[PDB]
């Protein structure tokens, strides 16, 4: 009947490789690159727009950079609208979380989570996996300022700065050369808009190719405060390195 | 048993010029036994207050309810809600368990940003939506400020006006009744900021 | 529900899907156990080829399973991290049924049970992991150590090996484990687990991890300043 | 029986692309050419009623459609294809927000639940991907007017202005020349029928055009006058009538 | 890919010719029953010295009086005598009583049919069919001692003596001549012992050989290594005494 | 070829490759020979066996006290069509009080292969029935084949080098037909019946299986020692 | 290439499995025309018995789905009578719900979408047909709406469907520009339907027997067809004329 | 081409190869045929004979559903048995719901959406049969004729089968002779004489006739088996006539 059109997409290679999950990472280094550069006392978040034009609404625009619960962002790199129902499931999580403990969900488990997800696609069910990969950058009280990456294998690492979609041996042969721990928020910010103008496909680096995105301890009390940077802010923050 | 006189409590809102106020008692009880004066019955999401009488079980699940779907709401169009709609939206989650519903009586308080408007409302247990200009009353004896309120009330007090009369309203029934008292709680709610008062009255 | 049959017989007799699970085993980085008079020792090996990491959250090869099992892994990492939590939630699961810990025997025939399904339902892929599971019987001192492949088949072993260039490793256990006479004391076992894992690192001393477990739901990972002072003993020892 | 369509259609090829989505966006560019221009006090939208015989009337035929009393929708590509967009659109405004809100979604709100159905479409299995890009217009009090575009791989984009269809590279570049930021309702309207002119070359007139605007606030349609807290509908569509009239003032 | 079910034209079933070529790689059992008992026989077969030689596990208890030796893919086994061992715990509950051999393997060859696709989704369980052989020994009041040879084409035949396995055909070759009624169970015992020995790539040994039996008062009995150890010095003594 | 992939499938011409494969099953198997008269039916039967050691393959059925079976070809089909055959037998004596008519019991077997070769993931049966049972109207003797067709006959063979035996049959049609009240004729008539079809395997003791019912005979089966008086 | 076996979109963004449908249509050589009065919908069709073994009453391809929608199929019998079953329960399910009866526009837009369904599912092909629904509507008079295995609907002033359309299309737009109405004005409905005949003998070339057509008329209130006598009478009131 | 690999598949000349090979099941069936009475219908099927050893007038297949229609087929007998069973549920099934015995105009759309659903998914092959069936109920009598296509007409006569090219043209005899009516007495004399013609391309292998009908005059409007002298009186016409 229907025997026949079955791509059978989740069997092993006679490699031991799985198909779709060596393409899905391919499709994922098309989209615009990601870079995430973690300090003593905060995480920065920047990522190169894709698509942009003198029509485009840039301002109320969001296409990389998504908010989860209080404590918790990402970045997106790959199909956005795939990665769409992952950031769903993943903020009901979080809040069925504080439902049952009264406490912000550790990063370690939101991220676990989503990985599980992602394994479960391969698996079984015969359907193409998601082509996403994320940056999870979260704050807890158990160890601080934490990175997180997932791939659409489901596999998932901790860094001290990562880059995930276009040049990402470009983008990690300078973060190595350029990284160091005692480093401070305002130094990573420098050094994160310092490698997306060598990676940079356009002719120039400009605000408005630019999604930005702070986590920092910093703001009143010990409760941390996340800011995803206005369009403005952007402008000031590339004026104040010096790069325009 | 009635499913509402378990724990009692009372909880009393009131309009003013350009502010409101929700205040109400911190007893905890188990029938006559009186079990703790630490619980409070009235939360804040945004800038927007519930206050919520009846079995005590029900008020610390809807509690937790109310967080969980006002956060998402928070995320996704990034402005906290306001409170004209968040009053949809606590009818609805009542009438979605008609069928055995939850024992309890919400009572919503807070000044709308777009307009200036300061706004209250009402419910019951299955959830009506009692809509009013002077003030709303909730509990075990909203018999007692239904008729305390309506003769102290007058319309448009200043924001250090308003809380005398709260009080008044609030001691006067909870030393009539027999399930509030144990010190009280009051809020005064203005667009800049909100002020939380402990009354000291009387411990019998 | 997907039905289509992935996994079938060929002319010859074996089950495709099988081997290429194991050609997933080949590329996962090392794992080595040595049981020695009165305890086991799990060294993984981790790849150097990856830089910048942060070490203190990457998470470990080595999983506790309950207070006095563990489980380490080679081959697909994300298809580890499903048999290790149903591997504790069969660990509870039988303390309340039962009223005991788990024997060390109970929880791996339990593992293997969940790999063999998983070659047989339509619709579903098998496996591409092998394990190590070590741990103490309760109420007794003697080391257990096992094996299960994604096959099913699972059995006891005195030293074994399963990852990436694991001939090489394994040849060099097979004439330096003495049988009769287990490896006497706990640091001499850590020695030999640490000598055989350097014939394959391509230099490494801290791409070595050790976790020993020990009788009494003792398990301690060892830290890197104690890693590092037997890589210098032994680098010593060789010089002749 | 035992139907086995429970593998997705679409499958990842070995180059990075899905291939049915990409085909999917050829057929929207053989669709009929539509734009649409976010000016300060509204948003226009308009397209060319393709009528394929004279026999045929294309007045029952509509390529503009009324999403809530403030979102409206145009489109570009298989006609099917739109129809149950709309009314999957229609339904889940009202059973997933408004019952439960009491309010009909804010316009960014509703695309994110267009942009859902667009997704189950192409990972769900048994199913092709649909055959449509959508510009959805609308207002809401706290973003004020906003236009968006949603496409058949479930992304979607907020526009200054933007076309899609045959005549999509010719009018785009006319709109970045005759665009800025002053403009009026009355001026972007004028902007829009002369970069329909460009891409239409059988007829051009109030028979054969179809145009709605997001605008200021109507009264007129409220229909139960006599209460200050409603305000009324602020899509209106403009009848055949009203634009044979700004033909008259080209 | 040809289907699960497709008949070929020969008038089979592809998939039961395949896994008939995989018990062909197992290794080997061999069983001979007498009057006074059955005698099972496995070579076990060390795959390293580092491997635990005692964690081989081919002969298990199903009951008090139902023996069992399998060879295969020990692996697809390990359901069946979980079905196996319910079936049989079950009769006992239901009816208080122990259930002729003949009876339990008709329960264990109705799990070996119940691959495919089915209509709706019914009793199907498998994408495959079973990998494995079982010789089931016992014994029950009504018909002494039998031996049953459960082959996943879904039919077992009742042997005297039968020999599954790597090396089957030279074994059962050798079977057929020197099987008779004469048999007291310390020959018989001997006898399957020695058959192994020619078969085996290894020299014979207690590390990778282990002799059981069933009687009808003791029950089924895996030896240990140190009874077998007795009997490899009786037949290197009596195969030299020639 | 290429519409013998599965069965839902017509061929260029018409035929169902998937279901003249089922029918070849049934060549590979033994012969067994079936006749009746008025009085009584019969089923003589080649057991086959394996090697020397092996015992010999039961190939009678008993399905009631009235109505039994005989299978040639796949031995693990043959006891889900009797198992099914079994509850029929069983729904009839509770709910009606009446032992099942054979010619029902026939049109219920076609009616359950049609519906599983027309499935997707399917598979046709590959056995054959002689199935003999005595009710109200009389004695009956039905051949099952996997198609579907039941077919009502005096004598027939299914099995290997079944021509032999099918051709004494129709030459002695009138004489085996006439032998009514006399059980034992009815036998001997059967066993000189398979003998035609038999080449080597001279019949023994342990060989041949027998079964009998009739008007005055709940279905009785001879085995072993049993079947001395009829060689 | 399996985008020629079911619908998924071609490397080219096409559908052949629905392109191929089309032609599936076209093919049983009847002719169908539906025109509008003034307070009616006249809708005459061909109808062609091959042997005279066939009873003739039987043939047919107007159905009666409600009691006041017809609808004149162009196609193979078996999915008409396909999508014949199912519009009919849709009209019914429609009096039960909402208890007024379904309007012309509202049941066509039913079909489309059950249409559209089975050109997005892989397991389902398209129907063959083209359906012509012909009422007088209760708020908008006279209506037709032909739909398409695509999905595709659109309202018409007057359609043809067939192998040999292009004659009676090319006809009726020549008649329309010269009236400069939407609608055959003639008041009665007898004029109506001589009307049509005479369009289709001129389109098609060739005269017509009584057992050669079958009618259907839509006034407010009913839908009926006309026995082999009322279309008699016309045909002998075109010869006079 | 391809598009005969599987079923519902369009080809590009609109044929649907799956249904074409359907027929050509059908016409290497037996020949059966229904002549429509002037008040009731007769049936008549051709059985051939294969061995000496099939029983005389057991294997019938003739079959009737509920109590006034006859069925009778070609093509494969299972494949049909299947269509009949599923008939009697649904007719069971009016007379449940409206109590009154289902019209026959009626029991025959039924049966064709069953077939019809057949061409519709892609996992079930198409039936291997031509049915003609009918009867007599209020408004009198009908005789109908069932395609593999879903496509059935009202016949005046039918024939399927192998012979049926030499039937169509008897049949179309005696209608052409008998506006008036071939009455029922009269029809049963005429069916034996057509199968006898129209076994002239099987007359390698004797045939057994079968004869039923289902008349308002003579049964009262109930389904019965011609019989004993009736049968017996129709064969003897039906050898005169080829000799």
């Amino acid at each position: 009947g229907s025997r026949r059109y079955d791509s059978r997409t989740t069997i092993f290679s006679p490699e031991g490789r799985l198909y779709q999950v060596e393409y899905a990472l391919e499709s994922i280094s098309h989209a615009g690159t990601a870079i995430g550069i973690m300090a003593s006392d905060g995480i920065v978040l920047a990522a190169e727009r894709k698509v942009t034009s003198t029509l485009l609404e840039q301002d109320t625009s969001t296409e990389k950079l998504y908010k989860l619960n209080d404590k918790i962002a990402v970045a997106v790199a790959g199909l956005t609208a795939d990665a769409e129902i992952l950031i769903n499931t993943a903020r009901i999580h979080a809040q069925n979380y504080l439902k049952t403990y009264n406490e912000d969900i550790p990063v370690e488990i939101l991220v676990r989570r989503l990985s599980d997800i992602k394994q479960g696609y391969t698996q079984h069910g015969g359907l193409r996996p998601f082509g996403v990969s994320f940056i999870y950058a979260g704050y807890d009280d158990r160890y601080g300022y934490q990175l997180y990456t997932s791939n659409p294998s489901g596999n998932y690492t901790g860094w001290k700065a990562i880059s995930v979609g276009a040049n990402t041996s470009a983008a990690q042969t300078l973060l190595q050369m350029d990284y160091k721990d005692d480093m401070k928020v305002d130094d990573a910010i420098e050094l994160a808009l310092k490698t997306l103008s060598k990676t940079t496909d356009s002719s120039a680096l400009t605000y408005d190719r630019l999604e930005f995105a702070t986590i920092r301890k910093g703001a009143n009390d010990g409760e941390v405060y996340q800011k995803i940077f206005k369009p403005q802010e952007i402008k000031d923050i590339l004026v104040k390195t010096g790069i325009t | 048993s009635d499913p509402s006189s378990i724990n009692g409590g009372i909880v009393v809102a009131m309009t003013g010029k350009d502010c409101v106020a929700i205040a109400c008692d911190l007893r905890l009880g188990s029938q006559s036994l009186g079990v703790s004066n630490k619980f409070e019955k009235i939360f804040h999401y945004g800038h927007v207050f519930l206050g919520i009488t009846g079995l005590a079980t029900d008020v610390t699940t809807l509690n937790e309810m109310f967080r969980y779907k006002t956060n998402l709401y928070k995320l996704k169009e990034e402005r906290a809600i306001e409170p004209e709609t968040f009053t949809q939206l606590v009818s609805s989650s009542l009438y979605e368990r008609r069928f055995g519903p939850y024992f309890v009586g919400p009572v919503v308080a807070g000044i709308n940003s777009k307009s200036g408007k300061p706004f209250i409302a009402g419910f019951d247990l299955i959830g009506c939506i009692d809509e009013a200009k002077d003030f709303i009353v909730s509990g075990t004896a909203s018999d007692q400020l239904f008729g305390m309120c309506e003769s102290l009330y007058e319309p448009n007090l200043e924001p250090e006006d308003l809380f005398e009369t709260i009080s008044q309203a609030l001691l006067n029934a909870a030393d009539r009744d027999a399930l509030s008292g144990w010190g009280a709680v009051v809020y005064i709610i203005k667009k800049d900021e909100v002020v939380k008062r402990y009354l000291k009255m009387r411990q019998d | 529900g997907y039905d289509r049959a992935l996994s079938i017989f060929s002319p010859d007799g074996h089950i495709f899907q099988v081997e290429y699970a194991l050609e997933a085993v080949k590329r996962g980085t090392c794992a080595v156990g040595v049981k020695g008079k009165n305890c086991v020792v799990l060294g993984c090996e981790r790849r150097s080829t990856l830089k910048l990491q942060d070490t203190r959250i990457t998470p470990s090869k080595v999983s506790k399973i309950d207070s006095h099992v563990v489980l380490s892994f080679s081959g697909l990492n994300a298809d580890s991290r499903i048999l290790i939590e149903k591997a504790r939630v069969e660990a509870q699961s039988h303390r309340l049924t039962l009223e005991d810990p788990v024997t060390v025997e109970y929880l791996t025939r339990y593992v293997a049970g969940v790999q063999q399904r998983y070659t047989q339902s339509g619709g579903v892929r098998p496996f591409g992991v092998s394990t190590l599971i070590a741990g103490f019987d309760p109420r007794d001192d003697e080391p257990k150590l096992y094996q299960t492949e994604p096959s099913g088949i699972y059995s006891s072993w005195s030293a074994q090996t399963i990852g990436r260039n694991s001939k090489t490793v394994r040849e060099f256990l097979e004439k330096n484990y003495d049988r009769k006479e287990p490896p006497a004391t706990v640091e001499e076992c850590v020695k030999l687990t640490v000598r055989s894992l350097l014939e394959v690192v391509q230099t490494g001393a801290k791409n070595i991890e050790i976790t020993v477990v020990k009788p009494d739901s003792d398990i301690v990972a060892l830290s890197s300043e104690e890693i590092n002072q037997y890589v210098t003993q032994i680098e010593q020892e060789k010089q002749e | 029986m035992t139907d086995r369509y429970s593998f997705s259609l679409t499958t990842f090829s070995p180059s990075g692309k899905l291939g049915q989505i990409d085909y999917a966006l050829t057929a929207v560019k053989q669709g009929v050419t539509s734009l649409g221009i976010k000016a300060t006090n509204g948003v226009v939208i308009a397209t060319e009623k393709k009528s394929s015989s004279p026999l045929a009337m294309s007045e029952t035929l509509s390529k503009v459609s009324l999403l809530t009393p403030d979102i409206g929708a145009v489109y570009s590509g298989m006609g099917p294809d739109y129809r149950v967009l709309v009314d999957k659109s229609r339904k889940v405004a009202h059973t997933s927000y408004k019952r439960i809100y009491g309010e009909y979604p804010p316009t960014k709100l509703l695309v994110s639940e267009v942009a859902k159905i667009m997704q189950e479409a192409t990972q769900s299995g048994g199913v092709r991907p649909f055959g449509v890009s959508l510009l959805i217009a609308g207002h809401d009090e706290f973003n004020g007017f906003s236009l968006y575009q949603v496409d058949p791989s479930g992304s979607y984009f907020p526009w200054k202005a933007t076309a899609i269809g045959k005549g999509s590279v010719a009018a785009k570049t006319f709109l970045e020349k005759r665009w800025n930021d002053e403009l009026e309702l009355e001026d972007a309207i004028h902007i829009a029928l002369l970069t329909l002119k460009e891409s239409v070359e059988g007829e051009f007139n109030g028979d054969t055009i179809e145009l709605a605007i997001i605008g200021d606030e109507n009264p007129d349609l409220l229909g139960y006058t006599g209460i200050p807290t409603d305000k009324g509908p602020r899509f209106r569509k403009l009848t055949s009538q009203e634009i044979n009239d700004r033909l008259e003032a080209l | 890919d040809r289907g699960v079910s497709t008949f070929s034209p020969e008038g089979r079933l592809f998939q039961v010719e395949y896994s008939l070529e995989a018990i062909k790689l197992g290794s080997t059992a061999i069983g001979i029953a007498t009057k006074e008992g059955v005698v099972l026989g496995v070579e076990k077969r060390a795959t390293s010295p580092l491997l635990e030689s005692d964690s081989i596990e081919k002969i298990v208890e199903i009951d008090r009086h139902i023996g069992c030796a399998m060879s295969g893919l020990t692996a697809d086994a390990r359901s069946m005598i979980e079905h196996a061992r319910t079936a049989a715990v079950t009769h006992n509950l239901y009816y208080d009583e122990d259930i002729n051999v003949e009876s339990l393997t008709q329960s264990v060859c109705d799990l070996a049919l119940r691959f495919g696709e089915g209509a709706s989704g019914e009793e199907r369980l498998m994408s495959r069919p079973f990998g494995v052989a079982l010789l089931i020994a016992g014994h029950d009041a009504d018909d002494g001692y039998q031996l049953f040879h459960a082959e996943p084409s879904g039919t077992f035949y009742r042997y005297n003596a039968k020999a599954i396995g790597s090396g089957s055909e030279g074994a059962q070759a050798e079977l057929l001549n020197e099987w008779h009624s004469s048999l007291t169970l310390k020959e018989a015992e001997l006898l399957v012992l020695k058959i192994l020995k020619q078969v085996m790539e290894e020299k014979l040994d207690e590390n990778n050989a282990q002799l059981s039996c069933i009687t009808k008062q003791d029950g089924f009995k895996i030896y240990d290594n140190e009874k077998t150890a007795e009997l490899i010095k009786e037949l290197k003594e009596k195969e030299a005494a020639e | 070829n290429n519409y013998d992939g599965d069965t839902v499938t017509f061929s260029p011409t018409g035929r169902l490759f998937q279901v003249e494969y089922a029918l070849e099953a049934i060549k590979q198997g033994s012969v067994t020979v079936g006749l009746r008269s008025n009085t009584h039916a019969v089923l003589v039967a080649l057991k086959r066996n394996a090697d020397e050691l092996s015992s010999y393959q039961k190939k009678i059925i008993k399905c009631d006290e009235h109505m039994g079976l005989s299978l040639a070809g796949l031995a693990p089909d043959a006891r889900v069509l009797s198992n099914y055959l079994r509850q029929q037998c069983n729904y009839s004596s509770l709910v009606f009080n009446r032992k099942l008519a054979v010619e029902r019991a026939g049109h219920l077997l076609c009616d359950k292969a049609q519906k599983n070769t027309q499935s997707y993931g399917g598979r046709p049966y590959g056995v054959g029935l002689l199935i003999i049972g005595y009710d109200k109207s009389g004695a009956h003797l039905l051949e099952f084949q996997p198609s579907g067709n039941v077919t009502e006959l005096y004598g027939t063979a299914i099995g290997a080098r079944s021509q032999g035996a099918k051709t004494y049959l129709e030459r002695t049609l009138d004489t085996f037909i006439k032998i009514d009240g006399n059980p034992d004729e009815l036998i001997k008539a059967g066993v000189e019946a398979i003998s035609q079809s038999l080449r080597d395997e001279s019949l023994t003791v342990d060989n041949l299986s027998i079964a009998i019912v009739g008007k005055d005979t709940p279905f009785t089966i001879y085995d072993g020692e049993a079947v001395a008086k009829y060689i | 290439g399996y985008d020629r076996h079911i619908t998924i979109f071609s490397p080219e963004g096409r559908l052949y499995q629905v392109e191929y449908a089309f032609k599936a249509t076209n093919q049983t050589n009847i002719n169908s025309l539906a025109v509008r009065g003034k307070d009616c919908t006249v809708v005459i069709s061909q109808k062609k018995v091959p042997d005279k073994l066939l009873d003739p009453t039987t043939v047919s391809y107007i159905f009666c789905i409600s009691r006041t929608i017809g609808m004149v199929v162009n196609g193979p019998i078996p999915d008409a009578r396909n999508a014949a079953l199912r519009a009919k329960a849709e009209a019914a399910e429609f009096r039960y719900k909402y208890g007024y009866d379904m309007p012309c526009d509202v049941l066509a837009k039913r079909m489309a979408n059950l249409s559209q369904i089975y050109t997005q599912r892989a397991y389902m092909r398209p129907l063959g047909v083209i359906l012509t629904f012909v009422s007088v509507d209760e708020e908008l008079g006279p209506s037709i709406y032909k739909t398409d295995p695509a999905g595709y609907y659109v309202g018409y002033k007057a359609t043809a469907t067939g192998p040999k359309q292009q004659e009676i299309t090319t006809n009726l737009e020549n008649h329309f520009k010269k009236s400069k109405i939407d609608h055959i004005n003639e008041e009665s409905w007898e004029k109506v339907v001589e009307f049509a005949i005479t369009h289709m003998i001129d389109a098609l070339g060739t005269e017509f027997s009584k057992n050669d057509l079958e009618v259907g008329v839509a006034t407010k209130d009913k839908f009926f067809t006309l026995s082999a006598e009322n279309i008699e009478e016309r045909l002998v009131a075109i010869a006079e004329q | 081409t391809g598009y005969d690999l599987s079923n519902s598949v369009f080809s590009p000349d609109g044929r649907n190869f799956q249904v074409e090979y359907a027929v050509k099941a059908v016409e290497n069936g037996t020949t059966s045929i229904g002549i429509k009475c002037n008040d009731g219908v007769v049936f008549a099927v051709e059985k051939l004979i294969t061995s000496k050893l099939l029983v005389p007038q057991k294997n019938v297949k003739i079959q009737v559903v509920d109590r006034h229609i006859g069925c009778v087929y070609s093509g494969l007998i299972p494949d049909g048995r299947h269509l009949v069973n599923r008939g009697r549920e649904e007719a069971a099934s009016f007379k449940k719901l409206y109590k009154t015995p289902i019209p026959i105009p009626a029991f025959a759309d039924r049966l064709g959406q069953y077939v019809q659903a057949h061409t519709l998914y892609n996992s079930v092959r198409p039936f291997g049969v031509s049915t003609i069936f009918g009867g007599v109920d209020k408004n009198g009598a009908h005789l109908y004729m069932l395609e593999p296509s879903g496509s059935y007409w009202g016949y005046k006569g039918a024939a399927t089968g192998k012979g049926r090219q030499s039937a169509k043209a008897e049949l179309e005899k005696l209608v052409d002779h008998h506006p008036e009516g071939l009455s029922a007495r009269e029809a049963v004399k005429q069916a034996a004489k057509i199968i006898y013609l129209a076994h002239e391309d099987n007359k390698e292998k004797d045939f057994e006739l079968e004869i039923s009908w289902c008349s308002l005059s003579e049964t009262n409007g109930l389904h019965k088996f011609v019989k004993g002298d009736l049968l017996q009186e129709a064969i003897d016409f039906a050898q005169k006539e080829i000799n």
